[PDB]
């Protein structure tokens, strides 16, 4: 199986380029792209070595970078500018989905407030059109910018088949602990959560060796699929885990979780782990949903040996309905303060169903 | 019994003294991975998994915590002894730093707890092999021509050449890809068996240049893969860098070094030229003998007795000859044992082993 993921906008290439930096030292590869002398598995984002990506001004900086060897602000404008190239783009993405062995899946990389808003929206659609067994991931990033941010949550919640990370978030944490005071300082910390939120991808493992398989475990109904992210190394498993579930760290500007994924990229004992989660149960740290029986998962894994103890959290919150809120909130005062204009009043329209979806969700009686 | 151990610059040998010959050879080499040290042949085998140390790469000790891991290795896994329970006699370099005398002492009492110890300087146990007291000697894989007058080196007549087997391997791979083959990568290790293999010095350079120059009757193949390839001149030139380093960009070559005789009391010259003594996988170039012999005479008095003694057994003379002194009946009171350790300290080592 392979992945292909696709960049769109300023924001996209950047965090995308420092994706692929912070992968290609993880393993033995230079960044001219030869293998260096110096067991992981790296045929998944490589094509034997070369990255399977697809960029779409800021392409000069990288071509002028040491990389070169590795390859308006409307929506309308954005949506409309991807109907004229619909062909060329698409002609691109077709002999990179056919010239690799068994397709899978479809990264994607892009913040939703001014191109890759609309592009990034558009391509959404046709990508589900032309394959309906195909996931997309979207790794969307949060910041006329209310009106944006909701027209692509609109295509977020019925083509994507699966992650938030909001920049309000990011500086907090930049202040607090970075003292910070910058673009290129933030996209150290967002880098260092993508290349280990697929830490079970590059490395074989006992379970969740499939990218299916760390979306079905979280995902209990297509409509709610929007996660968070938690990250706490900036000892034992008890340590890692009970400072995973502050509030401090969370990535995320009654409420309960549905499901949590927990990984440890060190060393650590693989006897402990069952005796931290007991502890768990006890001081009860984590409520979770009434309706389904629902339960916390830990992974291990093995850092690269060419590149200690860490941990990451993938947890499907339902406190993230507060977020969309905020962006609905803020439309309709903009609604009142100003060739149909009738395509937003539907995206606001169903945006609102998910909302009432999540705060329906933490009921002991969702089912209906 | 005894151990005898010869610290190499490229390569250790290690054996029980009595014996004829080491039991053990190994590369001087400390590597962790890029099963936490791995020491000897294992590290050379496995180098590609990890990052490679020398800590005796130029003959001194450089890296100490890297050389106990080698006489740890030494020990238990070579010879698989247990160095508390046999007295220990070691090699060191010429011109070895004091302190550096002091500190192999403290580590084989202290850490290997040995009964007892002693170290020789290296071309010393070479001229004891040759049965000789007095004499001029050592060319090794990383680095001297060592005046030995009743038993005693003498420092200030030393001289270091920073020029030995490993220079000349890089050499000849140089000029094999300079004949139009190509070797570059660690290669190196094929050439350096082709150096052994197939290469002398010649008595007259110019003379067997022009020889190759105008027939085949140099040439020697050699079989890599399958593929059978020539070597010609290159089997003269590679060792001729040791009578004229400029070939490798260095500006004294070998028999203008051994400079050191000039350097002793003149009423002892004589008995160094009569006694130049080779040793050193270095000096088993075929025709070496020969040629030294040439250009000495070419540079001492006309009315000079000149005499180059090549033993067979050379390469490992310092091993031999550690094994003939050990086995010594009057050396038996000369090792530092545990007891005068205990007594005296590490400096104990300037007076007992001078």
């Amino acid at each position: 199986r392979e992945i292909i993921t696709l960049q769109l906008g300023q924001c996209g290439n950047q965090i995308g380029f420092e994706f692929w930096k912070q992968l290609c030292a993880e393993h033995g590869i230079s960044p001219e792209g030869i293998v260096e002398e110096f067991t992981d598995r790296k045929d998944v984002f490589f094509y034997q070595y070369i990255p399977r990506a697809v960029l779409l001004r800021v392409i000069h900086s990288i071509l002028n970078s040491p990389y070169a060897k590795l390859y308006g602000n409307n929506w309308a404008s954005g949506f409309s500018q991807g109907e004229k190239i619909h062909e060329d783009i698409f002609d691109i993405i077709d002999r990179e989905a056919d010239g690799s062995d068994s397709l899978e899946g479809f990264v994607l990389c892009h913040s939703i407030a001014g191109t890759g808003s609309g592009l990034g929206s558009y391509l959404l659609e046709r990508l589900n059109d032309r394959y309906p067994k195909k996931l997309v991931q979207t790794y969307s990033v949060f910041p006329v910018q209310p009106y944006n941010s909701l027209l692509t949550l609109k295509r977020l919640t019925q083509n994507a088949d699966c992650v938030v990370l909001d920049n309000t978030a990011l500086n907090r944490i930049a202040t607090d602990r970075l003292h910070i005071q910058s673009f290129s300082q933030i996209n150290q910390l967002v880098s260092t959560i993508m290349s280990a939120s697929t830490t079970t991808l590059r490395y074989p493992g006992y379970m969740n060796n499939d990218l299916i398989g760390l979306i079905a475990s979280l995902i209990p109904t297509p409509r709610l699929h929007f996660l968070m992210t938690g990250y706490t190394p900036l000892t034992t498993v008890l340590d890692v885990m009970r400072r995973l579930l502050q509030p401090k760290n969370v990535m995320v500007s009654n409420h309960c979780y549905i499901a949590i994924l927990n990984i440890i990229q060190g060393e650590v004992d693989p006897t402990q782990v069952h005796k931290s989660l007991q502890r768990i149960r006890e001081r009860k740290l984590a409520n979770f949903i009434p309706w389904g029986p629902a339960s916390i998962q830990v992974a291990l894994s093995r850092k690269s040996p060419y590149l200690r103890v860490s941990g990451l959290m993938m947890a499907n919150h339902t406190s993230i309905s507060s977020l969309f809120e905020r962006t609905c909130r803020q439309y309709d005062k903009l609604r009142k303060r100003e060739d149909n204009f009738d395509e937003m009043d539907t995206s606001r329209e169903i945006v609102q169903q998910l909302i009432d979806e999540y705060h329906a969700a933490t009921r002991p009686d969702y089912i209906s | 019994a005894a151990l005898v151990v010869d610290n190499g610059s490229g390569m250790c040998k290690a054996g029980f003294a009595g014996d004829d010959a080491p039991r053990a050879v190994f590369p001087s080499i400390v590597g962790r991975p890029r099963k936490d040290s791995y020491v000897g042949d294992e590290a050379q085998s496995k180098r590609g998994i990890l990052t490679l140390k020398y800590p005796i790469e130029h003959g001194i000790v450089t890296n100490w915590d890297d050389m106990e891991k080698i006489w740890h290795h030494t020990f238990y896994n070579e010879l698989r002894v247990a160095p508390e329970e046999h007295p220990v006699l070691l090699t060191e370099a010429p011109l070895n730093p004091k302190a550096n005398r002091e500190k192999m002492t403290q580590i084989m009492f202290e850490t290997f707890n040995t009964p007892a110890m002693y170290v020789a300087i290296q071309a010393v146990l070479s001229l004891y092999a040759s049965g000789r007291t007095t004499g001029i000697v050592d060319s090794g894989d990383g680095v001297h021509t060592v005046p030995i007058y009743e038993g005693y080196a003498l420092p200030h007549a030393i001289l270091r050449l920073d020029l030995a087997g490993r220079d000349l391997t890089d050499y000849l791979m140089k000029i094999l890809t300079e004949r139009g083959y190509s070797f570059t990568t660690t290669e190196r290790e094929i050439v350096r068996d082709i150096k052994e293999k197939l290469c002398y010095v010649a008595l007259d350079f110019e003379q067997e240049m022009a020889t190759a120059a105008s027939s085949s009757s140099l040439e020697k193949s050699y079989e890599l893969d399958g593929q059978v390839i020539t070597i010609g001149n290159e089997r003269f030139r590679c060792p001729e860098a040791l009578f004229q380093p400029s070939f490798l960009g260095m500006e004294c070559g070998i028999h203008e070094t051994t400079n050191s005789i000039m350097k002793c009391d003149v009423d002892i010259r004589k008995d160094l030229y009569a006694n130049t003594v080779l040793s050193g996988g270095t000096t088993m170039y075929p025709g070496i003998a020969d040629r030294m012999q040439k250009e000495i005479t070419a540079l001492a008095p006309s009315t000079m007795k000149i005499k180059i003694i090549a033993p067979p057994e050379r390469k490992y003379s310092v091993w031999i000859g550690g094994s003939i002194l050990a086995s010594l009946s009057t050396f038996q009171q000369m090792w530092i044992s545990k007891q005068e350790y205990d007594e005296s300290g590490p400096s104990i080592v300037h007076r007992k082993c001078f």
